[PDB]
C-alpha cells in the first residue's frame, strides 16, 4: 500500500526540511539545495492500517532542476510548496501547478504556505486563493515549530484510501532488550560522551 | 554498474540500455536509483542529446525513455530552436508531427499512452510559439480539417488547442516579449472563428464523452480572452448551461467554464444579453434540482462521505454560486419571477456554508460578506434576503472559531501552545459579517443568542463546544447595539454565565466558563466604563485568577487585564464616588500580593498596565509620584543589588542574582513601553548604575570567554549575563524612541551609552558582540542623529568595519548582526551622510562594498535595504552639486553601481528585488543622460559625452556576459532602455523583455521597440 | 498499541535530541511525551517516548542501571546520556541521547524519577 507524492516549489520554500522533518523528527537549519530529486520512502500508521508514500523531493531551483517534469511521471499526490515570508515563491504557485496537472491530470494535491513561525510574514492569509478553483486543500505550516504539520499527509491519506475518518494511530511498542554496556569500549564511551556533553544543544531559547 | 556507458557518445546509443536506466529510476529504489538518477540528469543536460531524440522515439520500448527524450526536445525548442539549421528545424517539427499523427490513430497507443500524447502536444505548442503562424499559417486549417478523419486525431487536436491557448494567454507574460505575446494573441484572434466553428459543432455534433470533456476543457481556457459575442451570440449557453449539466462526466468542466462566463462584467444596457445571463443560471439551478440534489439536501453530510468527486463538486458549485450571484444577483431582485431562483441560489449556499471545510467556508464567507456589506447600504435590498440572513446568523454563531485571547483547549482543558494564524484571519472575517448582520436585525440576532443562552442553563443543550461558540460570538458583536440595548444585553449575558458556572463545577467545566465570561466581558468596555462598581469586581476577580492554579486562566486573566485596561484607564487614574482613592493607588499598594504567584513574564505584563493608567495623569507632580510608587519593588531590589554589587564585584557570579537583575530591567522595560516620554524620571534614577551594570557584565562576559573559550557563550550563565546587556539596551532604545525631550536625550543620554557600549562591541570577540547594540544605535541616530555628528561618527568607527569582517565571508553567518547592521548604515546615510564623507577614502569603499554585497543577498531584510543604500547614495551626491568628491565618487563608483545592478538584475537569482533593482538602473542612467554628471566618466577620444561612452561601456558590459546576443540585440535593447529611463513602467517592461531573450538565442532586436 | 500491560510511573513534555557524532552536533528526533512505564508481569521499566502528532516512536528503552544523566555545556534543563538498546527504529541501536525540558524543575525531577527506576531494574 505505497504511494508515489511528488514535492514541489521555488528553491528555499522549506521542501526538504519539512520531508526531513517526518523521516527523522531533525529540524536542519543549512540550506543545501536539492540536486535533481531525492527518493525516501515514509510509513505512517493508521487506523486503517500502513500508508506508505514513496517522497519525491524535488528542486525548485531552476539550474538544480533535473528532470523537471520528468519526475511527476506517474504520481498519485502531490504537494506544491510556497514560503510565506517570500511573495515570489506564491506567485509562482501556478507555474508549479501548471506543470504538475500536465502530467498527473487527476490527483489530490495539497498547497502548503511553509515558514508561517515566521513573525513578518508577507503573503496575507485574505491573498491565499489559488487553491479554490484549482481544488487544492490548503494548510499553513512550519517545518521549524511542526504546526500543522501532519495535515498535508492525514488529508492525502484520507483522499488515498478513501476514508475520510482515517485517523493517525499510535505504533505498537515492542519490549526494548535488556543489554549490558560493552566493556571492551567502555573506556571509549568517554571520548564520544564528552564530545556530546560540550557541544551545545541548539535552540536554547525555545520553550522546550 | 555499466549504466553510465549511455553518457559516452562515441559509439552509437545502446537504447536498450537506455531503458534500463529509466526503469531503474523510476521502478528501482535505494542506490540504484538515485545512481541512475544522475546518469540521466547527465544524459539529459548533453548539449547533443537532442540528435539522440528521434533515435530514443524510433526503436524505445519505454514510454518514460520518450518522455525523457521529449524533454530534451523542448529545452532545445525554448532555448536553441534559431541556432539550428533549417533543415534540422523541420526534421524535428516533421518528426514531432508523425509521432503525434501516429500515436492517435492506433486506438490503442492512444487510450494507454496519455501522458506520452499529452508531452508530445506540449512539445509542438513549443515549435508552433516559434514558428507559427509566420513560417506555418496553414497549422490551424489544416488541424480543423484533420479534425474530421478521426475521433481520435479530433479529441487530441482540442488538446493542443487547450495547451496553445494557455501558453499564449495565461502564461506568456513571463516567458515572452511583449512583442511576442502580441503578436501570438494577435495570431490566435485573428484564427478564432474558425476554431469556434469546429469546438461548437463538435458540442452539437456530440460523439462520446471523452471528446467533449476535451473540448470543454478548451472552452474553458478560451473564455479568458475571446470577445463576448461568440458566448452570447450562439446557442453555447443553452449548451452549457442544460445538455452538459445533466452527465456528470461533463458537469465538473461545464460548471467552471459557467462560473468563467459568469465573472464577466455584462454591457449593463442591452436586455436581452441581461435575460441571457438570467437563463443560462436558471437552466444551472434547475439542472442542479432534477439531477445531482434539490436545496434541501445535507451537504454537509455529502462532503463528510466524500464519495466520487462530491467534495470537487461542491467545492465548484459554491465557486460558481458566489462568482455568479456577486457579479449579477440584482439581475433576480426587482422581477418578482425571478425570487424563487434567487432564494434558491442562496440557499444552496445556506447548506454549502454548513460543510465542515475551513477553506470552503472562507470562500463562501467571503461572497456572505460581499452580501451583508451590500445590504448594509443598498435602499430596499435587505427584506429580500430576510430568511436567509436569518439562517446565516445562526451558522455563523455555531461554527465560531477560538479567537486569540481564549488561551484555554481542549486535547482535559489544558492551556494554549501555539498562535493560530490561520484561524486569526478566519475569526476577523466571521465577526465582520456577524456584526453586519447584526446591524441588520438586531432584534433576530439577540433572540437567537438569548434563545442559546436560555438553553445552556438548562444544560438542555450544554457543552464545551455549544457555550464557547456562543460566548465568542456574543463576544464578537459588540458595538452593534445602542448604550441602551447593550447594557440590558450584556447584563443577562453576564447574570447567566455566572449561573452556569455554579453547576458545571468540575475543575475542566470551570476553566471553560472562566474563559468564556473572561472573553465577553473584556470585549464590552464601553459597559464597564459605565458600571465602575462592575468594573471593580471583574479587576478584583481578575486578580483573583491571577492565584488560579490552572495556568490557562492564570494567563488568560493577565491578557484580559491589560486589555481591559488599555480602554478603560481613565476610570483607574480619577477617584470615583464613594471611593477613598483612585484606584491605581489600590493596585499598586497590593501588587506584590497580587503578581506573587505569576511568572516573570506575566508580572511585567502587569506593570504594564499599570503604566497605561498612570500615563492618563497629566499633572505631572502626580504622575511621578504614581510612577515612583509602581516602580518601588523593582527600585529597592535594584538598590539592593547595586549596593551589593559595587562592593566586591563578584556576587553576579551568582546565577540567581542574574536572574533577579535582568527581571528588574525586564520590568522597566514593560512599564517604559506604555509611559514612552513620561519614563523618564524613573530612568534617571537607575541610568548611571545600569551603564555601570553594563560595564561589569561585559568584563564578566570576556572573562568567562577567555577562560573557557567560545563555547562559553553557550553556558547558562553567559546567556544570562547578556540578557542583562540585551535588556539594557532595549530599555534605551525603548525610551529614545518615544522620547519628546530630545535636548536631554543628547545633553545626559547618549554620551555615557555611547562611552558604555561601543568599544565593548568593537573590542569583543565576534561571537560575544551583541546585533542588540546596532539596533540601539540605529534608533539612537533616527531620533538624534542629526543633533550627534560626532557621535554618528563614533558609531562608524566602532561598528562599521568589525560587523562587515563578519558578514562578508558568506550570506548566513551572524544573520542578526547582518540586518540591523543595514538598518543601521540606512538610517545613517539618509540622516548623517556627513559621517561617511569624513571616512577615509579605504573605508569609503569598504562602504560600496558592503552596499553592494547587500544586493547580492536573498535575504529579503538585507537586500531590500542594500537597494535603498544605493539610492539614496546616489541621491546624496547628487546633492552636493558639482564638488571635487562628488566627481571623485562618479569617476571611482558610477560604473560598479550600474554593473553590479545589472549584474542582480540578470542573474535569475534576486527576482524578488526586480522593481528597487529597476529603479536604481534607471536613476543612474538617467543622471548621464540629464548631464547631472560634471565630469567626463572616462579615462576613448576627448570630448566624448557621458552618454556616448555609457552607451559604449554598457554593450562591451554585455557582449562579453551574454555572448550570445547579437550586437544587434545589445544595441536596440540599450536604445530603447535609454530612452526609457524617465518612465519607469516602460522601461521596466524592457528590463523584464531583455531577461527573456538572454535566455534564448535569436531573439529579435525590433522586440525593443514596443513602446 | 502495546501498552496496556504497564503503569505509567512518570509522564513529562520533553525533546529528544540524538548526537551525530560525524557532524558533530546534535538534531532532534522528536518532541511529545516522556513516559516511564513498568511491566507488570516482569516489572522493567522502560522510557517510550512518541512523537506529538504522528504519535511516532522516538524512543524506546529500558532506563538501564549502568546509565548516568549528564548536563549539557548549553543548558541548566536538560541531561545527557548514553543509550546502547533503543528499538524507536527498529534493530537495537546504541545512541547518544539529550532530553530537554521545559524548566529545571522538570529536568531535576526528571533525573529523581529516572534514578528510582533505575533501582525498580534494579532487581
Ligand atoms: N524559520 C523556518 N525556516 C524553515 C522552515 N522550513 C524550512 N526552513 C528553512 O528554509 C531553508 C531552505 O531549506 P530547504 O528545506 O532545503 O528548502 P527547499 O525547497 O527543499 N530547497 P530546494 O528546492 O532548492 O532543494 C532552510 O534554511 C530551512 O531551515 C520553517 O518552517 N521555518
Ligand atoms: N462562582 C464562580 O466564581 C465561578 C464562576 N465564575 C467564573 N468566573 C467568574 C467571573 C469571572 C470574571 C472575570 F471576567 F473577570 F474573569 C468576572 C466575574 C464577575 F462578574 F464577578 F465580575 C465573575 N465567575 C468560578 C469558576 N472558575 C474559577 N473561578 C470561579
Ligand atoms: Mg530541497
Amino acid at each position: 500500500v505505497q504511494f508515489k507524492l511528488v514535492l514541489v516549489g521555488d528553491g528555499g520554500t522549506g521542501k526538504t526540511t519539512f520531508v526531513k522533518r517526518h523521516l527523522t523528527g531533525e529540524f536542519e537549519k543549512k540550506y543545501v539545495a536539492t540536486l535533481g530529486v531525492e527518493v525516501h520512502p515514509l510509513v505512517f500508521h493508521t487506523n486503517r492500517g500502513p500508508i506508505k508514500f514513496n517522497v519525491w523531493d524535488t528542486a525548485g531551483q531552476e539550474k538544480f532542476g533535473g528532470l523537471r517534469d520528468g519526475y511527476y511521471i506517474q504520481a498519485q499526490c502531490a504537494i506544491i510548496m510556497f514560503d510565506v515570508t517570500s511573495r515570489v515563491t506564491y506567485k509562482n504557485v501556478p507555474n508549479w501547478h501548471r506543470d504538475l496537472v500536465r502530467v498527473c491530470e487527476n490527483i489530490p494535491i495539497v498547497l502548503c504556505g511553509n515558514k508561517v513561525d515566521i513573525k513578518d510574514r508577507k503573503v496575507k492569509a485574505k491573498s491565499i486563493v489559488f487553491h479554490r478553483k484549482k481544488n487544492l486543500q490548503y494548510y499553513d505550516i512550519s517545518a521549524k515549530s511542526n504546526y500543522n504539520f501532519e495535515k498535508p499527509f492525514l488529508w492525502l491519506a484520507r483522499k488515498l484510501i478513501g476514508d475520510p475518518n482515517l485517523e493517525f494511530v499510535a505504533m505498537p511498542a515492542l519490549a526494548p532488550p535488556e543489554v549490558v554496556m560493552d566493556p571492551a569500549l567502555a573506556a571509549q564511551y568517554e571520548h564520544d560522551l564528552e564530545v556530546a556533553q560540550t557541544t551545545a544543544l541548539p535552540d536554547e531559547d525555545d520553550d522546550l | 554498474g555499466s549504466m553510465e556507458g549511455i553518457l559516452d557518445f562515441s559509439n552509437d546509443l545502446d537504447i536498450a540500455l537506455l531503458d534500463q536506466v529509466v526503469s531503474t529510476f523510476y521502478q528501482g529504489s535505494g542506490v540504484q536509483q538515485k545512481q541512475a538518477q544522475e546518469i540521466l540528469t547527465k544524459f539529459q543536460d548533453n548539449p547533443d542529446a537532442w540528435q539522440k531524440a528521434d533515435q530514443i522515439l524510433q526503436f524505445s520500448t519505454n514510454p518514460q525513455s520518450k518522455f525523457i527524450a521529449l524533454s530534451i526536445l523542448d529545452k532545445l525548442i525554448t532555448r536553441k530552436w534559431k541556432l539550428l539549421p533549417n533543415d534540422h528545424r523541420i526534421g524535428i517539427r516533421n518528426f514531432v508531427v508523425g509521432m503525434i499523427i501516429s500515436m492517435c490513430q492506433d486506438d490503442e497507443v492512444f487510450k494507454t499512452q496519455k501522458n506520452l500524447i499529452n508531452k508530445s502536444d506540449l512539445t509542438l505548442v513549443q515549435i508552433l510559439k516559434q514558428e507559427w503562424p509566420q513560417n506555418w499559417p496553414e497549422f490551424i486549417p489544416e488541424l480543423i480539417g484533420s479534425s474530421s478523419s478521426s475521433v481520435n486525431v479530433c479529441e487530441n487536436n482540442m488538446i493542443v488547442l487547450k495547451l496553445l491557448s494557455e501558453e499564449v494567454f495565461d502564461f506568456s507574460a513571463e516567458q515572452m516579449t511583449q512583442a511576442k505575446a502580441l503578436h501570438l494573441k494577435n495570431s490566435m484572434s485573428k484564427e478564432f472563428e474558425q476554431i469556434f466553428k469546429l469546438c461548437f459543432q463538435v458540442l452539437e455534433q456530440g460523439s462520446s464523452s471523452s471528446l467533449i470533456v476535451a473540448t470543454l476543457e478548451s472552452l474553458l481556457r478560451y473564455l479568458h480572452w475571446i470577445p463576448y459575442r461568440y458566448i452570447y451570440e450562439t446557442n453555447i449557453l443553452e449548451l452549457l448551461s442544460t445538455k452538459f449539466m445533466t452527465s456528470p462526466d461533463t458537469r465538473a468542466i461545464t460548471l467552471k467554464c459557467l462560473t468563467e462566463v459568469s465573472n464577466l462584467k455584462i454591457p449593463q444596457d442591452n436586455d436581452l444579453i441581461k435575460r441571457q445571463t438570467v437563463l443560462f443560471f436558471q437552466n444551472t439551478l434547475q439542472q442542479i434540482a432534477t439531477s445531482v440534489m434539490p436545496v434541501t439536501a445535507d451537504l454537509k453530510a455529502t462532503y463528510a462521505n466524500a464519495n466520487g468527486n462530491d467534495q470537487s463538486f461542491l467545492q465548484d458549485l459554491a465557486m460558481f454560486l458566489t462568482t455568479y450571484l456577486a457579479r449579477n444577483r440584482a439581475l433576480l431582485e426587482s422581477d418578482e419571477s425571478l425570487r424563487e431562483l434567487l432564494l434558491n441560489a442562496h440557499q444552496y449556499l445556506i447548506q454549502l456554508s454548513k460543510i465542515e471545510e475551513r477553506e470552503l467556508f472562507k470562500t463562501t464567507l467571503d461572497y456572505w460578506h460581499n452580501l451583508v456589506a451590500d445590504l448594509f447600504y443598498e435602499p430596499l435590498k435587505k427584506h429580500i434576503y430576510e430568511e436567509i440572513c436569518s439562517q446565516l446568523r445562526l451558522v455563523i454563531i455555531e461554527n465560531m472559531v477560538r479567537p486569540e485571547e481564549v488561551l484555554v483547549v481542549e486535547n482535559e482543558i489544558v492551556r494554549e501552545f501555539v498562535k493560530e494564524s490561520d484561524t486569526i484571519q478566519l475569526y476577523k472575517s466571521e465577526r465582520e459579517v456577524l456584526v453586519y448582520l447584526t446591524h441588520l436585525n438586531v432584534i433576530d440576532t439577540e433572540e437567537i443568542m438569548i434563545s442559546k443562552l436560555a438553553r445552556q442553563i438548562d444544560g438542555s443543550e450544554w457543552s464545551w463546544h455549544n457555550i464557547n461558540t456562543l460566548s465568542w460570538a456574543i463576544g464578537s458583536i459588540s458595538g452593534t447595539m445602542s448604550e441602551d440595548t447593550e447594557k440590558r444585553f450584556v447584563v443577562t449575558v453576564i447574570k447567566d454565565l455566572l449561573g452556569l458556572c455554579e453547576q458545571k463545577r468540575g475543575k475542566d467545566n470551570k476553566a471553560v466558563v472562566a474563559s468564556d465570561i473572561m472573553y465577553v466581558v473584556g470585549q464590552y468596555p464601553r459597559f464597564l466604563k459605565a458600571h465602575w462598581n462592575f468594573l471593580r469586581t471583574v479587576i478584583l476577580k481578575l486578580f483573583k485568577f491571577m492565584h488560579e492554579t490552572h495556568e490557562g486562566v492564570q494567563d488568560m486573566a493577565c491578557d484580559t487585564f491589560i486589555k481591559i485596561v488599555q480602554k478603560c484607564k481613565y476610570h483607574f487614574v480619577i477617584q470615583q464616588p464613594r471611593e477613598s482613592e483612585p484606584f491605581i493607588q489600590t493596585i499598586i499598594r497590593d501588587i506584590q500580593k497580587t503578581t506573587a504567584d505569576l511568572q516573570p513574564q506575566q508580572v511585567h505584563t502587569f506593570y504594564k498596565a499599570c503604566g497605561i493608567i498612570i500615563s492618563e495623569e497629566r499633572s505631572v507632580a502626580e504622575r511621578n509620584r504614581l510612577l515612583s510608587d509602581l516602580m518601588q519593588l523593582p527600585n529597592m531590589a535594584w538598590d539592593t543589588i547595586v549596593e551589593q554589587s559595587t562592593a566586591n564585584p563578584t556576587l553576579l557570579l551568582d546565577s540567581e542574582t542574574v536572574k533577579i537583575i535582568a527581571n528588574i530591567i525586564k520590568t522597566n522595560v514593560a512599564v517604559c513601553t506604555s509611559m514612552g516620554a513620561d519614563f523618564y524620571p524613573q530612568l534617571g534614577h537607575i541610568y548611571y548604575n545600569m551603564l555601570q551594570l553594563y560595564r561589569a557584565v561585559s568584563s564578566m562576559i570576556s572573562a568567562q570567554v577567555a577562560a573557557e573559550g567560545l563555547i562559553a557563550t553557550k553556558t547558562p550563565k553567559v546567556r544570562g549575563l547578556r540578557t542583562i546587556k540585551k535588556e539594557i539596551l532595549k530599555l534605551v532604545e525603548t525610551y529614545i524612541s518615544k522620547a519628546r525631550n530630545l535636548d536631554d536625550v543628547v545633553k545626559v543620554l547618549v554620551e555615557p551609552l555611547l562611552n558604555a557600549v561601543l568599544e565593548d562591541y568593537m573590542n569583543n570577540v565576534p561571537d560575544a558582540r551583541d546585533a542588540e547594540v546596532l539596533n540601539c544605535m540605529t534608533t539612537v541616530v533616527e531620533k538624534v542623529g542629526h543633533m550627534i555628528p560626532q557621535g554618528v561618527i563614533l558609531i562608524l568607527q566602532s561598528v562599521f568595519e568589525c560587523t562587515l569582517d563578519m558578514i562578508n565571508k558568506d550570506f548566513t553567518e551572524y544573520p542578526e548582526h547582518r540586518v540591523e547592521f543595514y538598518k543601521l548604515l540606512k538610517v545613517i546615510n539618509e540622516k548623517s551622510f556627513a559621517a561617511f564623507l569624513e571616512l577615509p577614502p579605504a573605508a569609503f569603499k569598504l562602504f560600496v562594498d558592503a552596499i553592494c554585497w547587500a544586493f547580492k543577498h536573498n535575504n529579503r531584510d538585507v537586500e531590500v535595504n542594500g537597494l535603498q543604500i544605493a539610492l539614496d547614495l546616489v541621491k546624496n551626491i547628487e546633492r552636493m552639486g558639482n564638488v571635487p568628491f562628488a566627481n571623485e565618487f562618479h569617476k571611482n563608483y558610477f560604473f560598479i553601481f550600474v554593473s553590479e545592478t545589472f549584474f542582480v538584475l540578470t542573474d535569475s537569482d534576486h527576482k524578488s528585488g526586480f522593481s528597487k533593482q529597476a529603479l536604481l538602473l534607471m536613476k543612474l542612467i538617467s543622471l548621464v543622460y540629464d548631464n547631472k554628471i560634471s565630469v567626463p566618466l572616462y579615462q576613448v577620444p576627448q570630448g566624448t559625452s557621458n552618454q556616448v561612452y555609457l552607451s559604449q561601456y554598457l554593450a562591451n558590459m554585455l557582449s562579453n556576459a551574454f555572448p550570445h546576443l547579437t550586437s544587434e540585440q545589445i544595441a536596440s535593447f540599450l536604445s530603447a532602455l535609454t530612452k526609457q529611463c524617465k518612465d519607469l513602467v516602460v522601461f521596466k517592461g524592457t528590463l523584464r523583455d531583455f531577461l527573456v531573450q538572454i535566455k534564448e538565442v535569436g531573439g529579435d532586436p525590433t522586440d525593443y521597440l514596443f513602446a | 498499541t502495546m501498552e496496556e500491560d504497564e503503569e505509567v510511573l512518570y509522564k513529562v513534555r520533553a525533546k529528544l535530541f540524538r548526537f551525530d557524532a560525524d557532524a558533530k552536533e546534535w538534531k532532534e528526533r522528536g518532541t511529545g511525551d516522556c513516559k516511564f512505564l513498568k511491566n507488570k508481569k516482569t516489572n522493567k521499566v522502560r522510557i517510550l517516548m512518541r512523537r506529538d502528532k504522528t504519535l511516532k516512536i522516538c524512543a524506546n528503552h529500558i532506563i538501564a542501571p549502568e546509565y548516568t544523566l549528564k548536563p549539557n555545556v548549553g543548558s541548566d534543563r536538560s541531561w545527557v546520556y548514553a543509550c546502547t538498546a533503543d528499538i524507536a527504529e527498529g534493530e537495537a541501536e546504541a545512541f547518544t541521547f539529550a532530553i530537554r525540558f521545559g524548566s529545571k524543575e522538570n529536568a531535576d525531577k526528571f533525573k529523581e524519577e529516572f534514578e528510582k527506576a533505575q533501582e525498580i531494574n534494579k532487581k
